């Protein structure tokens, strides 16, 4: 079983730009192979014998080398590449592989779209009571959310992958508390350290 | 097009050839898209063996398949990893022909050492961590036969370095019985035998380089020591011991340092071993045999065979393997002549007085092998065609009558075909013959009674197609007069030589104790591309030391390398210049291991005769080099014999007559066989005598600086070199 | 003219074994090798074995001898993987994949496996309303993983936040679309639910409040 | 004639010096006809203090000697046996000077690794199988101080490898008291540390090769540890067991790997010892006291001087010596200013709350040594006369007024003598100046009240005749403005040299962290035979990362090692193209060692500039070479920390841009210092790549390449590769 190592995890370039991708093994190995997988969804064959392109593989894609290095070049990278893709071997028994390069995309950036989201009535029936807040649509992933109750700050956190089209994230913000406890306060709040001001973001609602 | 460097390196034209493994009288295998199909050959019809998807349960890591004889199981090789030149390890897995299965239980261990079938039937014996172990039945346990294996110490069923790089040619030291009771085996210990170490610098993201070491003996030193062992697997069970028989080696050789340097089972109670002393100017083979009551196998005196050799050393190399008839009273093997010249002797199982045998062939021409033996015919090649000792011919000899002795191959195309090797099926029916020369090789199938091809299996027509645009060289095999002898050479002449033209000349030299040059072979190698594109002569000679000529040429450097051969490349050379074709004032030589030996005693001798020249790998001192390949040409390094020569047959010692010309030197790191060293005090020698000369390390390779791309790399580095001196 | 198409989800107590199939048409079933993967939730893929569908000849990585087990069918042109004696280390998702004599070059839907004690358990689907328009539709409360959420049947636009998170056993998915001022205000949009474990489909609209 | 190759090689023009071992506060020691006189300066006599004769009584063998400081015996050392770069094997007679004979009772043993005179007063101390001894008296059974001792394990009074190599530049770790009560060592223990291994092929009746292994901590590797401990001397006896008392080093360092870096004797009960952490942008000078009743000695850190750096590393190469006045109160010290120059500042024993110390000296230049520190005056050299960074001069400042300064060597002669070293008498009232270049070295002897020239020690006039036929190169040391800063070079032209023609150019370069290869000095060398007779333009520039123009310029390639130096070499060669007698079609480039790092970064960048070049023994990837030198300038190779750029400045990585140029590859085999391994994988991945370039290995030649043979043998093979580069042959 020869461990192969994916050099590096997430590699951000922008559309039109080079990339290349290296797989590292153990020992030595002499056919190299290529997959790309998309979140929810299966790997596809890309490249097979070092560099050769499948059946239907676009001719923007080039692969290389031999021994305890191979390679793969992207050439002007679209949107749709953003996935990640896997190197294979199989020249020594066990095949096996080398733990993902993240392809990722570097384009212009933005802000959130933040709405708000208090309990529905079907919700408050069910002896509890979800605050819900959305961030629909930035490129600066990292970020810093805190609520309050009337001043005073069991919370969830969900992300989205890039998108094939407009590489783009998302995230939406949960707060779960009971019904009773939910009626002895007023005021909700969400707020956002996201990369435009490093002073707290405004949204809120009140009953 | 000319036959570009680029050509021989991305090997854009593929020699083909037909490599067939006969399983019966009438059947072989062969290799089709990954497939394998059996093939019988009184049809004309094939049957799929093996497909493809099968290799591919394991991906792209298989190296190799083993059918057993009985063609019910089938040995998967994986996970290669190379060793030395023959030795590897690998994984293994057995499929199950009848069922379309693998065996999972009791399975082969990783790192096997070595592995083989049984001669008849399905028994299988491998060795792993220097022990050998037995499976009688694919899916049983593993009968543990030896516990002394160690590492480097200790050999149970394989060779150590020296032995399979000098005696066997192998990795493998065991031996089925004919009906599979008995497996015998050699033991070696290398304790004492002094170690050499040198760096191994691995992949860039070793911090710390490692050392490899290896037990080695180097000429005079403490040299492995052997014993044979034969043991019962027919008796072998969890609930008693396993013992082995030990078989004592004869009188004559135990008195000193000696060698086992061949095996053959004669019967299921018979066996054949081969000894050899130190100094290797004798050798005995024993008969040995089983007694059934007291479990020991006798050797007597009687059936003790000597050879010997007052002019030099015994065989080519070693001495030759002897063929047994099927009753096992009678054998066959290739002896010197009373002329020097190499023939079949008939012998018996006993020896006759002053150890007399029967030549069923003679001449100034000598057997290369003996391929097959019958109840009425012995099949062999031979050298005598033409009288050109580097044409290869089959042979059929009658037992009866040794005058009805037919040529089987000489006529089917004399211009295309000149050297041929041949393989004969189980009991010799049919036979596979491989035309390798002058002309594109060309690969036949042949019954036995009439000569008849039935097919043609490989007449290379693709690469026929693919060479039709390019400039080719021709090779010329020829002979010059020197003292009332005849010493032949080879020139790969550039394309339609002018011999009106003075063209620049390149030696292309090895020339090793029984070593052949000039031959009738079909090479496309590097030497036709300098003559293709560069417009160079590649000449080769086989001048004294050489073999396949009578032992008065090959035994005249005995104890004297370094001498008459390199001297003979000078003269050659001299004859090639009085020849008016060769340019005087453009004329190298280059070598490998012993041509790098040859070449740079060559360019130090002052002969003046030569610009420049590239030894790659060599030799530079014979105590540098190991004990049995040593010793059997140059004696011991010893006032009591030979160390004067051994002091002066150095390349060190001509280091100031380099200033004459210019030198290119040449050596793999890792090299386990000539180890650097030997180029390391080379350089050592040029440096304190104020010589200037060019050199080329290659990291991590080893003697065959194998590795694809320094293997481009080396020969551009000296096609370069040969630009600059030339051009 | 290559379909690789896998069975559905699968939940299953630890002890017990499970059987996913893998159809294959369009091509001549009977040439070329099946190979089955592994991928934990994060990791790294891993191979499980494979099975010449002709003969019925198997392979498997040591690591899974006894775990699974590779059968064919060839009047079905389906392979199979049984995977026995499961436990909370075998939830994963599953892959078939064709070996072309070079590398794996058809690859199916993938099969999500969990392995775990509870018992299955059916969504809340609850709709959104706000009170540039972004409205929402909170899924909450279930186990098995797979709940396919679509909006009016049909219709893939600034839809984000899906993933979801596992929450004390309950997943608690979310699920978003923006539209203009003038298309939803005064007119329908309802959210698409779907759970097969529990058979429960649901349909909730966005009501101005 | 010109300046030939075989004239390089052969020595046939020989720079002399002199050579002077100061005795005295007026006298000192120097050779004349392998005969050891004395001069006095007081007067101008000499005297026959040790004759030939006594010399000749051990053959060829002597291979030099150690007077004792109060001249009543002389060390006599023979049978040398080189190790690495400082260290050795010798053996040792001790000669009475009254008595005339040799000291045959209790000698020295075979092998000795070390030996010292005391201070003062005659008494000795050595290292044999890495323990030390002590020898009151030359006649006396010496006494045991250590048995721990252990080849390549343990050292007592020893450095070992990258000790000896990277920290304190010697051997010896061993340290007499003033007045020889106390005897201070180190200890280090390699038992962590990985061997570096290698083949010695040896003579070549060795038939099987030897592997030498040596401890050497690499990039990250398990590092060396240390004590350190003082012996009383003074009670030493075979009656009773010798304890060494042990000094734990400071608390802020201990908690982690850390290093000794300098030991200094105050009094006869005050010693400092610097400390300093694995990663060097922490120091602590620790000044500890003899507690005399408890028999301990006392490092409070109340007299603990720490020292940091917030851009790069602590001093050049490690934080600077300590001057201590005469009554151990107060302490003069090179530092780093608040400007990033380093000057001459004084602290006490005592540390200030924020330890701020007087800087004595301030302007954009930098204080070099600290050579003489009197009463009341402070002799020490820098390069601030004509602002010239690659020029020396001697400088005297009074303590009491620190406007007193007095430039002692500058005008003395400005064409001749712009580089000066300086030997200074024990109390400083006479010293030797060594003026080094740019024209022919001079030796003076001068007064110190006066700065009177007393006589010329060697003029080199005998140097002078023989080169009177020979066409002479110049020097021109100066400077360009990149990025409104001064970066200086030197140009070795060829004779009579012509702004019209163009000529081919060699780039001569080291460019280390805090190198300098544009100075003033005066140098016969392989250079001089490239302008002299093959018409070569040979050049060096100090970019960024050089030494002695301040930490802006030094520490600017900080955790970034093979960058900017790189960029700046390659500049540079613009620049001169810029200048207009440039062949640009003829443009090479050589170093050694880091020197042959930055060639073939220089090589791997693909700038298009340089047509060939020789890298000779170069580092190739940064965690091959030792820990101490490598994580002063990088960091560890950890992804933590430096990883990244550790795996981006690797020579291997740039394998495919030697495509468009002609590089040759040299390295000895028996290298400890920077291992063959560093060009090993050079070639092995310029094979990979298929790149074509020339290469050669020396057998057995270590770092320096110095076995006569091996010498002349490479830079003939290297003039015949410039040779061909440049269409010469």
């Amino acid at each position: 079983q020869i461990v192969l190592s994916q050099s590096p995890a997430i590699l951000s370039a922008s559309p039109g730009e080079k990339v290349t991708m290296t797989c590292r093994a153990s020992s030595s190995v002499n056919n190299m192979h290529w997959y790309q997988q998309k979140p929810g969804s299966s790997p596809k064959p890309w490249l097979h014998g070092t560099s050769n392109l499948a059946s239907g593989v676009p001719v923007r894609f080039s692969g290389s080398g031999s021994g305890t290095s191979f390679s793969l070049t992207i050439s002007r990278v679209e949107a749709e590449d953003a996935a990640t893709y896997f190197c294979q071997q199989w020249s020594n028994h066990p095949p096996t592989f080398g733990g993902g390069t993240k392809l990722e995309i570097d384009r212009a950036d933005a802000a959130p779209t933040v709405s708000i989201f208090p309990p529905s009535s079907e919700q408050l029936t069910s002896g509890g009571a979800s605050v819900v807040c959305f961030l629909n649509n930035f490129y600066p992933k990292d970020i810093n959310v805190k609520w309050k109750i009337d001043g005073s700050e069991g919370v969830l956190n969900s992300w989205t992958d890039q998108d094939s089209k407009d590489s783009t994230y998302s995230m939406s913000s949960t707060l779960t508390l009971t019904k009773d406890e939910y009626e002895r306060h007023n005021s909700y709040t969400c707020e956002a350290t996201h990369k435009t001001s490093t002073s707290p973001i405004v949204k809120s609602f009140n009953r | 097009r000319t036959y570009t460097l680029a050509d021989y390196l991305k090997n854009t034209f593929r020699v083909k050839s037909y490599s067939l493994r006969w399983v019966s009288d009438s059947e072989y295998l062969y290799k089709q898209e990954n497939n394998i199909l059996l093939f019988n050959a009184e049809h004309g019809n094939s049957s799929i063996f093996l497909e493809n998807s099968t290799f591919e349960i394991f991906g792209d890591s298989i190296s190799d398949y083993s059918v057993s004889p009985d063609r019910l199981f089938v040995l998967l090789e994986y996970n290669y990893v190379k060793q030395w030149r023959h030795s590897y390890t690998a994984s293994y897995s057995i499929y199950d022909l009848n069922k379309r299965q693998l065996i999972t239980e009791e399975k082969i261990p990783n790192n096997t050492q070595w592995i083989t079938w049984s001669q008849e039937g399905h028994k299988l014996a491998y060795v792993w961590k220097n022990d050998i172990y037995v499976k009688i039945e694919p899916h049983l346990p593993s009968h543990r036969i030896t516990s002394t294996g160690k590492e480097n110490v200790i050999f149970n069923g394989i060779n150590d370095w020296v032995y399979e790089e000098e005696i066997f040619g192998a990795y493998s030291a065991l031996w089925w019985s004919p009906n599979g009771t008995f497996l015998a085996y050699a033991q070696f210990n290398d304790t004492g035998v002094p170690l050499i170490e040198y760096s191994f610098y691995s992949d860039e993201s070793l911090q710390y380089p490692k050392t490899v070491w290896i037990p080695y003996p180097k000429a005079g030193a403490v040299n492995p020591t052997v014993k044979f062992f034969i043991v019962n697997t027919d008796s072998l069970s969890s609930t008693t011991t396993t013992i082995p028989m030990q078989i004592t080696a004869p009188a004559s050789v135990t008195t000193g340092d000696h060698y086992l340097c061949d095996v053959a089972w004669v019967s299921e109670d018979r066996i054949s071993l081969q000894w050899l002393r130190r100094i290797q100017n004798y050798s005995v083979m024993a008969i040995c045999d089983y007694d059934k009551t007291t479990l020991v196998w006798n050797c007597p005196t009687t059936q003790e065979h000597i050879e010997t050799s007052a002019t030099g050393w015994c065989g080519r190399f070693r001495p030759a393997e002897p063929h047994f008839t099927s009753d096992g009273s009678s054998f066959y093997k290739i002896v010197s002549d009373k002329d020097g010249y190499k023939h079949i002797c008939q012998f018996q199982k006993d020896r006759k007085p002053e150890q007399v045998c029967t030549f069923i062939t003679k001449g100034a021409w000598e057997v290369i092998s003996i391929e097959a033996l019958t109840s009425d015919y012995l099949y062999y090649i031979s050298n005598e065609y033409k009288e050109m000792p580097g044409g290869r011919n089959l042979y059929k000899i009658q037992l009866t009558d040794h005058t009805n002795k037919k040529c089987l191959s000489c006529d089917l195309n004399p211009e295309r075909c000149q050297y041929y090797s041949v393989s004969l099926s189980k009991e010799a029916k049919y036979y596979q013959l491989g035309c390798r020369g002058p002309g594109l090789p060309l690969y036949t199938l042949h019954r036995s009674t009439d000569q008849k091809e039935l097919r043609v299996l490989e007449d290379n027509s693709a690469l026929d197609k693919m060479l039709q645009d390019v400039q080719m060289p021709s090779k010329k095999l020829d002979f010059i007069v020197l003292n009332e002898t005849r010493f032949w050479y080879q020139m790969i002449l550039p394309p339609h030589f002018d011999k009106s033209k003075k063209y620049p000349l390149l030696i292309d030299v090895y020339a090793g104790p029984c070593s052949q040059k000039a031959d009738a072979a079909f090479r496309l190698n590097w030497a036709t591309y300098l003559a293709s594109t560069e417009n160079i002569i590649v000449a080769s000679f086989d001048g004294r030391g050489s073999g396949y000529q009578g032992d008065k040429i090959m035994h005249a450097i005995n104890k004297r390398l370094g001498t008459l051969e390199v001297e003979d490349q000078i003269e050659a050379a001299r004859q090639f210049l009085k020849m008016g074709f060769v340019d005087s004032k453009r004329v190298a030589i280059w070598g490998w291991s012993y041509g790098g030996y040859v070449t740079s005693m060559v360019l130090g001798s002052g002969s003046g005769v030569f610009k420049c020249g590239i030894a790659v790998a060599p030799v530079s001192r014979w105590e540098y080099y190991d004990s049995v390949y040593t010793e059997r040409y140059m004696g011991l390094p010893t006032p009591e014999d030979n160390l004067d020569h051994y002091r002066n047959s150095t390349v060190m010692s001509r280091a100031e007559n380099f200033k004459q010309v210019e030198y290119l030197l040449i050596h793999g790191t890792a090299d386990d066989n000539v180890h650097f060293q030997q180029s390391a005090q080379i350089s050592k020698a040029l440096v304190d005598a104020g010589v200037d000369f060019q050199a080329m390390w290659y990291t991590d390779e080893d003697h065959g600086i194998a590795s694809s791309t320094a293997h481009q790399h080396i020969y551009s580095h000296m096609s370069h070199f040969l630009q600059q001196c030339f051009s | 003219e290559f379909q690789l198409q896998q069975s559905g989800p699968e939940l299953v107590k630890p002890g017990a074994s499970v059987k996913i199939s893998c159809k294959a048409s369009g091509y001549s079933f009977t040439d070329y090798n099946i190979n089955w993967m592994k991928q934990s939730n994060g990791k790294s893929l891993e191979w499980i074995g494979v099975v010449i569908p002709k003969y019925g000849t198997t392979n498997y990585n040591q690591k899974f001898q006894g775990k699974a087990t590779l059968t064919v069918d060839q009047s079905s042109s389906t392979a199979y993987i049984q995977l026995n004696s499961l436990t909370s280390e075998d939830s994963a998702v599953y892959y078939c994949t064709r070996f072309r004599d070079v590398f794996f070059d058809v690859w199916g839907t993938g099969t999500t496996v969990t392995v775990s004690s509870a018992k299955t358990t059916a969504p809340s689907v609850y709709p959104l309303a706000p009170v540039s328009v972004t409205l929402g539709c909170l899924v909450k409360g279930y186990f098995p993983e797979p709940v396919t959420l679509t909006w009016n049947s049909g219709s893939s636009s600034g839809v984000h936040t899906f993933p979801a998170l596992l929450q004390s056993g309950l997943y608690t998915l979310s699920s978003s679309v923006t539209v203009t001022s003038n298309t939803w205000p005064s007119q329908t949009i309802t959210c698409n639910v779907a759970h097969p474990a529990s058979s429960t489909k649901v349909d909730k609209k966005i009501v101005p409040r």
